[PDB]
């Protein structure tokens, strides 16, 4: 977010690690790799991963 | 003699400037 600019950064400021209110880090996980440019068809792959 | 701040997830390090961003208003009364 500081060299790619995309959204906005005050989201991440408020959703913090140090809030404790992170009770999904799942969310917090998809919600990252939702901002990557990476093709969808790889993005369904991921989803398939089990671990 | 007056109660416990709500710290709510926040750390103070000793000689360390920290902010404090508490949600509830009863803390803005005291």
């Amino acid at each position: 977010i500081a060299l790619n600019p995309l959204y906005r950064e005050s989201v991440l400021q408020m959703m913090q690690a140090g809030q404790r209110v992170v009770d999904n880090p799942i969310y917090l996980s998809d919600m990252g790799a939702a901002l990557t440019g990476a093709e969808s068809h790889e993005l369904q792959d991921v989803l398939e991963e089990t671990n | 003699h007056l109660p416990l701040i709500a710290i709510t997830r926040n750390p103070v390090f000793p000689r360390f400037i920290k902010i404090i961003e508490v949600k509830n208003k009863k803390l803005v009364e005291l």
